[PDB]
RNA sequence: UUUGAUGAUUCAUAAUAACUUUUCGAAUCGCAUGGCCUUGUGCUGGCGAUGGUUCAUUCAAAUUUCUGCCCUAUCAACUUUCGAUGGUAGGAUAGUGGCCUACCAUGGUUUCAACGGG
RNA sequence: AUACAGUGAAACUGCGAAUCAGUUAUCGUUUAUUUGAUAGCAUGGUAUAACUGUGGUAA
């Protein structure tokens, strides 16, 4: 069968090609997510702790396995001491940056003092001969305009009962005007 | 697509007046009767407002049949400019371009009624602010524009007098105000041919003490043609410009003609400023000039303007001429002939730091002359360590006064050092490193705080007797200078057996996991260099590991499978290759920069030597931070009060300043001793995080 | 002499007591960003975009009162069969309400053209 | 415009997808929407889309 076999902390994933089914047999009628020995399975790949990620059968469909699962897929959870060719020595890097404030804040550690925003990943897109430097944003960042509008919500709600609160006594000065009259 | 909806302040940035570059057939090319009734009836037919409905009902007697006009004049002007002072924002337009209108037809009769009808127009330009309404700007400036085109006839000797009266305008501190009103009054100063302009641009250098950058707009206002095209006045105008200069004008209005000059060059690109150069340069023959020839090479016949430069030069700022010469210079002749002027000119080590920080070229004969001529400002240029010109700071260092050398050499051999003659020798054996016995001896007698002896282990770098005292002094012990030392000297048997001799390393080795990761590659650099002259796999993956520490998201998703794999074959494998493992991730862990490596030091903490160093080093961290370590090195205090050559520019500003901060730190020899304790390297940090 | 009314109220509304598998009382956005002077890096401040508690309005739905249409006595009896029709409770209901459950009652319709059929 | 600032595909989110006839009441129901009133911590964490890749599959 085929087995995508993916490292987690790379990221990296390729695929191999798996014959002498009596390694396979023991995949067999065992629940999805459950440990996979390195060594106990294979030949070559020593310690790699995996687990069963299930998945597509034969024409690519989806607990107790059976063997129309063409397309196994694995995660190293734990290497053991196997010298891979793209999985373990080559490296792809984790794609997308850190985006909130404070997300930014524990990827670096950063205290209630910095007001970050040279923490930003960076970026430089090139055409070739001009560069396009780029920070992308720093969202659910404490601005002047937040607590600007913070303050305006307290200064409405104040300004509401203030005139509230006072329009109930103008209304009672002509109750009491009528019973006065009355 | 339509429907964008700018903004109020957008669409006034969009705003620009140019009446006469607005071309359609309006109303006043179809004359009928009067001038003023076409107006009229159109406005009257287009617009509906119920104040401009009175008032065109109060008019209509009088409006129809020019001799109506004339003989009314007053009284409809009065009524004109009270609907104005009534104002509501719709009926605008019609009675002020009425009031626009009313002028054309008269001429000189309107002259009675021109201060009081820019009265009014300048309140309502007030409440315009307060109505917030670009059409209402665009409209009020531009029958402003319109009346001076009708009367610039008139208003050629009360230039004067019109620019004190919208004086409102132009320094108003509200920009777009004045850079309205700027593009009127440059219209006028288009107009004006030579007399009264120079007696306007004294005036208006006089009144000088927000106008500056008003009289700036101005100024390229009247210069501004067509795009990359300059005025067909600008050669006289430059002309009139400098004539009010040249010590004829305040201090600011040097730098308001640079600024001028500066935003013109920009404007016109090439082949516009032909006239331009030759009017300057004629009115630069005569003989300040210092401002206006920085601005003129600022922005990129350069051996004319050498020769007006060494003419001015027979007869700081000659820094700044020179530097930016160098920075755009095109012969070396000329740059020769700029060394025999460096001879003259001091300040030779601010120059020449910021002609370093400008390029890196040919001709560098001086250099070593004013070294020859030879205190705080060499200790500076030499304390500037690692430069791109480094390659020729170490073969030119030699080149100095090797009195100079023979003379510290005499001041380094004797050192009753208490507090400050270390910081004195400290400066001494910064400009000795560029001139080892002595270096030894005053080694011992200093050793018999932590800046002089981060200055004493760079002149231990800079000089095996000598390996046996510097252990010896290791033994007896900032430390990254230290260990900078420790390093040059491992790099640059008898050796064996005197690294043998004593036992060593083990301190260093345990101290290595530093809150600096600069002092902790040190550390890694300094102990693998130890037991090179005295294993090496998992210490070299100890080195490698922290080497790719440049945390860019390819590097740092490399650096915790490069962590995992070393701390794995340390952890599956002596006593001092397991103190450096440990302080190796022990600094990883205590970094606190990156959560990449805290992950892989995490991962590497679970499979360690149990109890060894671990939980005393975890107790070592949680009682690092309860406490903090500061109190560097003081000094005296220096006053530069110097380093102005310019007010307000976008980038020659910038460039001012950058010239100022350097001339600032070439500056007196306290705030050279403090910039000094200044450069240093990192310390202990993070508090909280750790 | 204390309170808002309709034709009409356990109506509108206010007070206590606790229950809330604890509802809401803004972790939001665009344009300007002006002021107070103890120039902090403070405290303030405009226009309006969304949200959100309750009430009203508006737009609706879903039921409900009264009349009607195809021919017939070679259709005179029809509905309480395994709900028929009420009353009492409970459940369902968004609710009045056999829409249903049990319990109490044995009703109700009809020669008037019903009931059934064309 | 070294956080961001122009346009902006993709994607998430938000919004919207026998007629019976005349005929009264809803003090028997709800009332999305519009409209008008209406309520005295410098702001934290998930768990993911588009995308990068590994495939199956005639599809």
């Amino acid at each position: 069968m085929k087995l995508n076999i993916s490292y987690p902390v790379n990221g990296s994933q390729k695929t191999f090609e798996i014959d002498d089914e009596h390694r396979i047999r023991v995949f067999f009628d065992k629940r999805i997510g459950q440990e996979v020995d390195g060594e106990a399975v294979g030949d070559e790949f020593k310690g790699y702790v995996f687990k069963i990620s299930g998945g597509n059968d034969k024409q690519g469909f989806p607990a107790i396995v059976g063997p129309d699962l063409a397309v196994l897929a694995l995660v190293i959870v734990k290497k053991g001491e196997q010298e891979l060719e793209g999985l373990t020595d080559t490296t792809v890097p984790k794609r997308l940056g850190p985006k909130r404030a404070n997300n930014i804040r524990k990827f670096f550690g950063l205290s209630k003092e910095d007001d970050v925003r040279d923490f930003v990943i960076r970026r430089e897109v090139t055409k070739g001969e001009k560069t396009y430097t780029k920070a992308p944003k720093i969202q659910r960042l404490v601005t002047p305009q937040r607590l600007q509008r913070k303050r305006h919500q307290r200064a409405l709600k104040v300004r509401n009962a203030q005139a509230q609160r006072e329009a109930a006594a103008e209304y009672a000065q002509l109750l009491a005007k009528r019973l006065s009259e009355r | 697509k339509r429907y964008r909806y700018s903004s109020f302040k957008a669409r006034i940035d969009d705003l620009k007046i140019e009446p006469a570059r607005n071309l359609e057939k309006r109303v006043h090319d179809y004359v009928e009767s009067s001038h003023f009734l076409a107006s009229f009836d159109q406005w009257k037919e287009i617009n509906l407002s119920a104040k401009f409905t009175e008032f065109a009902a109060e008019i209509e007697h009088d409006v129809q049949t020019l001799p109506q006009i004339l003989y009314h004049d007053k009284k409809i002007f009065n009524s004109l400019v009270s609907f104005i002072n009534f104002h509501d924002e719709f009926s605008l337009q019609p009675l002020l371009d009425l009031l626009a209108q009313f002028c054309h037809d008269l001429g000189p009769d309107f002259l009675k009624f021109y201060e009081e009808a820019i009265k009014t127009l300048i309140n309502l330009l007030d409440a315009a602010i307060e109505f917030e309404s670009s059409n209402v700007f665009e409209w009020g400036f531009n029958c402003l524009a319109y009346i001076f085109k009708y009367l610039s006839k008139f208003l050629v000797k009360k230039l004067v007098l019109t620019c004190d009266l919208l004086i409102p305008l132009l320094s108003h501190s509200k920009e777009y105000l004045s850079r309205f009103s700027a593009e009127a009054l440059s219209f006028l100063v288009r107009k004006c041919p030579v007399s009264n302009l120079r007696e306007f641009v004294r005036s208006v250098f006089e009144k000088l003490e927000l106008y500056e950058g008003l009289l700036i707009l101005f100024t390229e206002s009247m210069t501004s043609t067509q795009e990359t095209l300059h005025s067909k006045a600008k050669a006289i105008m430059s002309v009139l410009l400098h004539e009010a200069l040249t010590k004829s004008s305040p201090e600011r209005s040097v730098s308001l003609l640079s600024d001028i000059w500066m935003n013109i060059s920009k404007y016109a690109s090439i082949e516009s400023l032909l006239p331009v150069y030759e009017v300057m340069y004629q009115d630069f023959n005569d003989s300040r000039i210092l401002k206006v020839l920085t601005t003129i090479v600022f922005s990129e016949i350069p051996d004319w303007n050498k020769i007006t430069i060494l003419i001015e030069r027979i007869m700081l700022s000659q820094d700044k001429v020179a530097f930016l010469f160098a920075l755009f210079i095109r012969n070396s002749d000329v740059k020769t002939l700029t060394l025999f002027h460096q001879k003259l000119f001091n300040y030779a080590l601010t120059n020449i730091s910021d002609c370093f920080l400008e390029f890196f070229q040919f001709a560098l004969r001086l250099s070593y002359e004013r070294v020859f001529s030879f205190l705080f400002l060499k200790k500076n240029w030499q304390s500037q360590g690692k430069k791109i010109a480094l390659f020729f700071l170490e073969v030119d260092d030699k080149p100095e006064l090797q009195k100079v050398r023979e003379v510290n050499f005499p001041e380094e051999f004797i050192l009753s050092i208490r507090d400050f003659f270390v910081t004195a020798e400290i400066n001494d054996s910064n400009d000795l490193f560029e001139i080892i016995f002595k270096y030894s001896k005053l080694q011992n007698t200093e050793i018999i705080e932590r800046i002089f002896s981060t200055f004493a282990s760079p002149d231990n770098f800079t000089k095996g007797t000598l390996l046996k005292i510097y252990r010896k002094e290791d033994d007896a012990s900032l430390k990254t200078i230290l260990d900078n030392y420790e390093n040059y000297k491992e790099s640059l048997g008898w050796n064996k057996l005197v690294s043998n001799l004593h036992p060593s390393e083990s301190l260093k080795g345990l101290m290595s996991h530093y809150p600096s990761l600069l002092l902790s590659l040190t550390d890694n650099f300094m102990l693998p260099d130890g037991k090179i002259r005295y294993k090496t796999l998992m210490i070299l993956q100890g080195m490698q590991v922290p080497d790719l520490l440049s945390s860019c998201m390819v590097i740092e998703e490399i650096p915790l499978t490069l962590q995992n794999a070393r701390d794995l074959t340390i952890r599956i494998k002596t006593k001092t290759d397991k103190l450096v493992s440990s302080f190796f991730l022990k600094y990883l862990f205590g970094l606190l920069t990156v959560r990449f490596s805290p992950v892989w030091t995490g991962v590497f903490d679970t499979l360690p030597n149990v109890y060894t160093k671990d939980e005393a080093l975890v107790w070592k961290l949680v009682l690092s931070f309860i406490k903090l370590p500061d109190e560097n090195q003081n000094l005296d205090y220096y006053q530069p009060l110097l380093e102005d050559g310019a007010n307000k520019v976008l980038w020659d500003s910038s460039v001012v300043r950058l010239r100022d901060t350097i001339d600032t730190f070439s500056h007196i020899w306290s705030k050279y001793s403090t910039q000094n304790t200044s450069i240093i390297s990192t310390t202990i940090e993070r508090r909280g995080n750790t």
